[PDB]
């Protein structure tokens, strides 16, 4: 799977994943915390296969 | 010459340096917009931040382009240099010269206009010190805007110097009467000489009692005038207040 | 004399993946290698927004006052005309007050240069969102993921601010009964540069 | 009474974990010595966790807790808990570093290293009963908070002196621990109620660092180490920073401290794996296998592996 | 199909789309494309029948809030929250419907507080000037207070150095002699630098 | 300067259509039509041209914002001194004349 | 004489010892002796910042 990943003096921690389009941007930002105001976003249509 | 009213400023002062104090730590707690304008300390955090993030930049790309292989079998020269004879190598080597010293030229202007840009912007301030902090000024809102200038204390940041800017501020209004000018013995003209002082009368004849003072129009210092304080004129119009040798 | 300068610019939308990928899966997940730069110029474009658009609003200042003493019938008219310049009181519109629009210059220097359909009348989206006919290339730059930002502030809004400002030279005490004789204030100028005796 | 403590956590059903920490034991078990910093086996290090239910007085908790080494440009931390009812049990909780003094308020020099704004600042809900304490524990980068929900969070600092504008209590009233005892806890009873909390005597430390509990939509649950995984790289090395990448972290099943493949057990990438999936189970083929590693003797005596490809060919290790 | 999200194989091009009918008229022509080349609309033959497609995906703009989402800007009426009000230009997506107070995130002439509401920002009231007046009466300001406004300015950069040479040439002795037949470039950066600094 | 304003992004499209060494700019097409490895270098050099080619579109669109900002520093100093005032300065307004 | 009190307040709040403001010891890298974090590897790219 797909998630964001943080090594620090080759120790692993804080490991998040993506599957959320607030996490997906999260992760598209690589902070934990993002700032609030406006950010552009597409529309989500994975909904069909 | 009460001696307490500079002294009623000075708690205000006092009271105004506690918030500068207080705003300089924890700007998000409870901020506005009329508090983060322009004038304030969340715009010059802004500004500050702003620049220490933009000087924390415009070397790790070169470090990106020097990391490339461009249109070349490796970018480990000597690899290929051990691995091949001199003449292919010489042509990608020139290509992977071209390219570095391309994107370096683009780089060595930008940061050469920045140069240029920041002299001229580095001269203007040296003028805004020289003026609003050497001397005096006496434009209305040139330091700052909209306002009185008292003094402006001068700090610095890493890598620049900031102004804050001391400033008086009204707060009431006096309503007074003006005139428009005196004539006597249809005559003499008794008329204004300096603009920004202006007579005027405090009360009206309600009561016989007009006081007739001169302040200027810009604050308000009542007092009585002079003679000398005035001019003369030969010609009379309709403004002028009638009134007498006794009255003089 | 004449003299002119401009304020502000009109900013841009775009989002990096979707200009670059037209809903394609393999793509963004591949492309997640190299990310750091889309999150550069996003944080330009909309840290710039933010600066621009708060000091424009510390630029402007308005002043109701100036509003009351804008029409004609409130300002005593002394020889001097100022009709094509000063602004036009138009009618109750559905909002039901009385608002003002343009004065008769700027309006002939904008239809006369200021084209009518460009990028100054905004475009609501939702035509070519429901589509149903040949549209132009702004909803087509849409779909490469380009908007363009609405304007910070508005004509009107000037227009009422230059108003202002302008009208804000005839005041005397605080709300003052009758507009002071423009003339008057002249030769109060007239004297500050030089005393008149005639 | 840690019936209530530990039922707050959530956890799957089928669960046996061990569990290591600064457990209660008595109400004022009183320390073996008068320190409160840690250094060479520390026990008596103070309080490393406290846990306080009871109050005198009613009014309220305020509590403050930083370092008495001074380092001034670090952290602190206070509470300040309405001590009314449940949801007016939120407390108003705030990590910064505060312009505090070594004494408990503002009667001397003021500590004003506090350039930056703060590092966390809220309000946390909590709730009252005579057997659920509401308490905090600090374990290097690790502070964990026994208050609703568990609260952990990283930092790199040292917090060593601890104390309350509020002590209308007494000495039982608060329950403050010094030494990390060892549990195993059980539950399976898919309940508040677990099996057991049975102390930990052998094997702690390789099972709490080992074994944790499957989730339904089988994320990690937190707090593990992660001692020994490592981000799947094909080349390379990274000391430190952050990546957004594509790894074999999903699961379908969990198992450990297996019994079985002596007797020639059998995997396939196709069958959902048998056994106990400790923790949640998802009906998806496996994709991969991960494998934890204690003594290779056993490997290397009788590990008798062999790998068959899509052509019959086979090679034995 | 029609008028439905589906994988479309047209004439060499391909791809998933929403097909529409349009009923524009051209006597020559078959097919039309955008800028970047992409076709939208097109005709057929027999029947002159004119179709224009429109892809499977949007953007919209969503706001940030403490640490959630709370408002979304679309085009489209259907959404997750509860409610969508139709502003002038997009559609406003949220739960709370309610009036906003007390913006705490402004953009233009709008802004939205801390529950999401939506609202129009009236213009801030500015500073009050008093022009002179020749008689009559005039609003003589008194008792005064402070106030001290906030200003910065970065004054100068630190310079920076490179030698081309070992920035290119990690050790050889081949390179030079090789590169000997360009070098210029190193003369114009390192003069300019050079001079730049002193 | 407003047909000025009006350009600067017709070009954006322009290279858009232009093919970087390609077969075929249509990434899902060509994506469909021979394995992974070659087209995987294609859609990195189609990438990395676009964005390079933006990353030049900041430079300059922050060039105007810096020179701007000047500008209108100035043009708010100029509504201060003579717009909302009268100042002796000769014609530093205006020039050539006495305001 | 040091610093006054807002300045050095916003000097370390803004700025954190060891950021690319604070100066440098070059011997180290000479030495190497430990692991080399950028600074090292951008003087051996040949650039320096005066
Ligand atoms: C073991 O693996 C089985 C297959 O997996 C692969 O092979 C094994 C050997 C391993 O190597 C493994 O690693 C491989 O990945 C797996 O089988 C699963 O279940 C059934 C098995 O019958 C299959 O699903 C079927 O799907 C079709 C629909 O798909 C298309 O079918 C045709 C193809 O042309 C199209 O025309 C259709 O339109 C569909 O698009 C169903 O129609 C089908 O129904 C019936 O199929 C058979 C036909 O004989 C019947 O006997 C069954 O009883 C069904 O009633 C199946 O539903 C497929 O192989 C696989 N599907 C899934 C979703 O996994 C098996 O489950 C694995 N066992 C274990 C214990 O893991
Ligand atoms: C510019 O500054 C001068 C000098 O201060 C002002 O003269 C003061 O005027 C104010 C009112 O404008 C006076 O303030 C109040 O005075 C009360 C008693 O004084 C008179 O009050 C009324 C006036 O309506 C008279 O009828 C009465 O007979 C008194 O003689 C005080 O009790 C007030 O204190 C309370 O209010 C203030 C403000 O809310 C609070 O801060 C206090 O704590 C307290 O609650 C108040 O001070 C003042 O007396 C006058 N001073 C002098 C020396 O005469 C000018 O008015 C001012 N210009 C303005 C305001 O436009
Ligand atoms: C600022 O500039 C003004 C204008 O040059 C100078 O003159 C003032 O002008 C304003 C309005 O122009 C005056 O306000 C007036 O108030 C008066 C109130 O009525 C008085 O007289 C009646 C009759 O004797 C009394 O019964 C009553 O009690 C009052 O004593 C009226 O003249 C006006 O209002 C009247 O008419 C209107 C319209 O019909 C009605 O709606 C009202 O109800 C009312 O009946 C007018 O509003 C102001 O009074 C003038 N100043 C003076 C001193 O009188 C100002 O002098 C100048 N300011 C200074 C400080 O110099
Ligand atoms: C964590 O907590 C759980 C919950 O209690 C523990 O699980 C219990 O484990 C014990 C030890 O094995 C079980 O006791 C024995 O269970 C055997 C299996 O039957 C149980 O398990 C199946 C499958 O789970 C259930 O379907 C079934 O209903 C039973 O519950 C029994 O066969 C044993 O009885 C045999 O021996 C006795 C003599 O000793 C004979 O008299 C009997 O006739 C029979 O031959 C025995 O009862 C216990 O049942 C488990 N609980 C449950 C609910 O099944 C975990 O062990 C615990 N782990 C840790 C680490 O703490
Ligand atoms: C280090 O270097 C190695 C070497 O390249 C990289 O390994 C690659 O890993 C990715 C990630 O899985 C592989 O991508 C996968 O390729 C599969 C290829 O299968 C086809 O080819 C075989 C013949 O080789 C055929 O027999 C078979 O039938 C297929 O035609 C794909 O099947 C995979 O599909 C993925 O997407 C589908 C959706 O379409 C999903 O349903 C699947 O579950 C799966 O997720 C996938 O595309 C890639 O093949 C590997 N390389 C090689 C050469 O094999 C490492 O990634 C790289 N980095 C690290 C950190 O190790
Ligand atoms: C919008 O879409 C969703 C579903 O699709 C639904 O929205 C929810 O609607 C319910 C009921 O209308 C809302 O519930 C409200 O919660 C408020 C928040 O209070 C919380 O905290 C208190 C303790 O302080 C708890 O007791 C409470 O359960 C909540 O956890 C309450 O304030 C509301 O009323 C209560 O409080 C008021 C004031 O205190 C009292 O006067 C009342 O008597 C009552 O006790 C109410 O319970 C819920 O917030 C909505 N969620 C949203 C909007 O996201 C709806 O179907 C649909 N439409 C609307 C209009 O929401
Ligand atoms: C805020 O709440 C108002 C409540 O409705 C009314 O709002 C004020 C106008 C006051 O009159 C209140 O006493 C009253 O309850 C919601 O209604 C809308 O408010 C706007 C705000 O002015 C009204 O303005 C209209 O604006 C258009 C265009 O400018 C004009 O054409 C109209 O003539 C009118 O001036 C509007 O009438 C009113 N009703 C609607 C829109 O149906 C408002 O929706 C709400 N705002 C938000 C963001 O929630
Ligand atoms: C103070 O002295 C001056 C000096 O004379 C007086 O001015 C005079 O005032 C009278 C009365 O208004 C003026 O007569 C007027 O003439 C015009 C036509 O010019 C007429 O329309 C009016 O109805 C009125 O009759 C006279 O011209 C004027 N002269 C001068 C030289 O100013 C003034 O009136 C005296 N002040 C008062 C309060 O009377
Ligand atoms: C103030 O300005 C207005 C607006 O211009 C003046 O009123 C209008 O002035 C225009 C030209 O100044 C007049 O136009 C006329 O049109 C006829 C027919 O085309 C043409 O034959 C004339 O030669 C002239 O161009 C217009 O009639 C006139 N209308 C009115 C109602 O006045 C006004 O005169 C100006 N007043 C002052 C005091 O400056
Ligand atoms: C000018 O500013 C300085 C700097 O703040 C002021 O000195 C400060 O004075 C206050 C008031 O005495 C001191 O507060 C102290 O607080 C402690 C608790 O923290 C309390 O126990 C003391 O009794 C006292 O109230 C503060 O420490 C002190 N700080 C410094 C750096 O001097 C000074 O008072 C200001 N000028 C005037 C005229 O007030
Ligand atoms: C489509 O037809 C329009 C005629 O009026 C419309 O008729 C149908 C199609 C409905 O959309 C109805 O709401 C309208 O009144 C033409 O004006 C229009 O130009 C036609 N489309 C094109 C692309 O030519
Ligand atoms: C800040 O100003 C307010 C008035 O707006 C005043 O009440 C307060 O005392 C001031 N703060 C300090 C620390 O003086
Ligand atoms: C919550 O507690 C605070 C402090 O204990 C008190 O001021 C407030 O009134 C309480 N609110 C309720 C609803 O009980
Ligand atoms: C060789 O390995 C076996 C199996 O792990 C081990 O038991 C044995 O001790 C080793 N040989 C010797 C001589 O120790």
């Amino acid at each position: 799977v797909d998630a964001l990943i943080e090594v620090q003096g080759t120790a692993i921690q804080r490991i998040l994943y993506c599957d959320d389009p607030v996490s997906q941007l999260k992760c598209s930002q690589v902070a934990f915390d993002l700032d609030d105001g406006f950010y552009p976003f597409s529309s989500r249509n994975l909904l069909s296969h | 010459v009460l001696q307490r009213n500079q002294q009623l400023l000075a708690e205000s002062f006092n009271s105004a340096i506690g918030n500068i104090t207080s705003a300089f730590e924890s700007v998000k707690e409870a901020s506005s917009q009329t508090s983060r304008g322009l004038n304030t300390v969340a715009h010059a955090l802004t500004k500050v931040q702003e620049v220490v993030n933009s000087q924390g930049a415009a070397l790790t790309q070169l470090t990106v382009q020097l990391q490339h292989n461009f249109q070349a079998i490796s970018s480990s020269i000597d690899d290929i240099y051990s691995r091949l004879d001199i003449l292919s190598a010489d042509v990608q080597v020139d290509r992977l010269i071209t390219g570095r010293l391309s994107a370096l030229n683009a780089f060595v202007a930008q940061t050469l206009t920045k140069y240029t840009e920041v002299q001229a912007s580095r001269k203007l301030a040296q003028q805004k010190v020289n003026e609003c902090v050497k001397s005096q000024s006496q434009r209305y809102g040139f330091c700052g805007g909209d306002g009185e200038h008292i003094f402006s204390l001068v700090q610095a940041a890493p890598q620049g110097l900031l102004f804050l800017h001391t400033v008086l501020v009204p707060s009431d209004f006096v309503d007074v009467i003006a005139i428009a000018g005196l004539c006597v013995n249809d005559e003499i003209a008794l008329t204004l000489r300096e603009p920004g002082l202006v007579l005027f009368t405090h009360e009206l004849q309600n009561h016989t009692a007009t006081e007739y003072f001169v302040s200027s129009r810009r604050m308000f210092e009542p007092r009585k005038p002079t003679v000398s304080d005035f001019v003369q004129i030969e010609s009379c119009v309709v403004t002028y207040v009638n009134l007498t040798r006794d009255q003089l | 004399r004449t003299e002119y300068l401009q304020l502000y610019n009109t900013p841009v939308s775009v989002d990096c993946a979707t200009y670059v990928c037209n809903g394609n899966s393999r793509c963004k997940q591949l492309l997640t290698q190299y990310t750091a730069a889309c999150k550069t110029i996003e944080s330009a474009l909309q840290l710039s927004a933010r600066l621009e658009s708060v000091e424009v609003n510390s630029m402007l200042t308005i002043s109701e006052e100036a509003l009351q003493l804008a029409t004609i019938s409130s300002f005593n008219g002394d020889g001097y005309n100022f009709t094509n310049v000063l602004g036009v009181s138009v009618y109750d519109p559905a909002r039901g007050r009385v608002v003002q629009k343009r004065s008769f210059i700027e309006d002939l220097l904008f239809n006369k240069v200021v084209t009518n359909g460009l990028g100054t009348v905004d475009e609501d989206y939702k035509r070519c969102s429901n589509g149903r006919s040949v549209a132009d290339l702004v909803c087509a730059q849409y779909y490469s993921g380009v908007m363009v930002l609405p304007g910070v502030v508005d004509a009107e809004k000037l227009h009422m601010y230059s108003a202002s400002l302008i009208g804000g030279m005839v005041l005397g005490g605080f709300t003052a009964a009758a507009a002071l004789p423009f003339s008057y204030a002249v030769q109060a100028r007239l004297n500050y540069l030089a005393l008149q005796t005639d | 009474n840690f019936r209530r403590f530990f039922s707050k956590f959530n956890v799957q059903a089928p669960a046996v974990v061990v569990l290591g920490g600064y457990l209660p034991i008595g109400e004022n078990q009183g320390v073996n010595s008068t320190w409160y910093c840690a250094g060479q086996h520390p026990t008596a290090s103070g309080v490393h966790g406290i846990f306080v239910s009871h109050i005198r007085g009613g009014h309220g908790f305020e509590i403050g807790i930083s370092q008495e080494p001074f380092d001034p440009s670090g952290y602190q931390l206070y509470l300040h808990k309405a001590t009314n009812g449940n949801t007016n049990a939120t407390a108003r909780l705030r990590i910064c570093q505060f312009p505090s003094i070594k004494t408990l308020g503002p009667t001397a020099n003021n500590d004003v290293t506090i350039g930056r704004n703060c590092l966390f600042n809220k309000a946390i809900p909590a709730h009252m009963s005579e057997h659920s304490v509401v308490g905090i524990t600090w374990d290097n980068d690790r502070v964990t908070v026994f208050s609703d929900k568990i609260y952990y969070f990283y930092f790199k600092n040292d917090w060593s002196r601890v104390a309350t504008k509020c002590y209308n209590s007494g000495g039982c009233a608060m329950q403050y621990v010094y030494e990390p005892t060892y549990y195993m806890l059980n539950v399976t009873s898919a309940g508040e109620d677990g099996i057991s909390y049975q102390p930990c005597t052998a094997n702690c430390i390789g099972y709490a660092a080992n074994v944790f509990a499957t989730e339904p939509n089988g994320h990690i649950p937190e707090g593990f180490s992660f001692n020994n995984w490592f981000l799947l790289s094909n080349d390379s090395t990274l000391v430190h920073g952050k990546v957004v990448s594509n790894q074999p972290l999903l699961v379908n099943c969990l198992l450990a401290i297996p019994k079985i493949y002596g007797l020639g057990q059998f995997f396939s990438f196709n069958q959902t794996i048998d056994g106990v999936c400790n923790g949640a189970a998802v009906q998806r083929a496996p994709e991969a296998l991960r494998f934890n590693i204690n003594d290779t003797s056993v490997i290397l005596a009788e590990g008798s592996i062999v790998l068959h490809t899509a052509l019959g060919t086979n090679f034995s290790f | 199909t029609l008028d439905v999200c589906t994988k479309y194989t047209i004439y060499g091009f391909k791809g998933e789309g929403i097909i529409t009918l349009t009923n524009s008229s051209f006597l020559a022509g078959v097919y039309y494309t955008s800028d970047s080349g992409q076709l939208l609309a097109f005709k057929n033959v027999t029947s002159g029948a004119v179709y224009s497609v429109t892809p499977c995906s949007f953007s919209e703009q969503a706001a940030y809030v403490d640490d959630d989402i709370v408002g979304v800007i679309s085009s489209l009426s259907s959404s997750t929250f509860n409610s969508t009000r139709e502003l002038p230009g997009f559609f406003y997506h949220s739960n709370d419907g309610s009036n906003c107070t007390e913006p705490v995130l402004v953009y233009s002439n709008i802004g939205v507080c801390k529950s999401g509401s939506i609202g129009y920002v009236p213009s801030q009231s500015g500073q009050v000037k008093i022009a002179p007046t020749v008689t009559g009466n005039i609003s003589i300001p008194t008792n005064f207070s402070m106030s001290i406004r906030t200003e910065y300015l970065q004054l100068y950069n630190t310079p920076v150095s490179v030698d081309c040479a070992t920035y290119v040439c990690n050790g050889n002795s081949r390179c030079k002699q090789l590169l000997t037949q360009y070098t210029a470039a190193c003369k114009t950066i390192e003069s300019a630098l050079q001079l730049s600094a002193r």
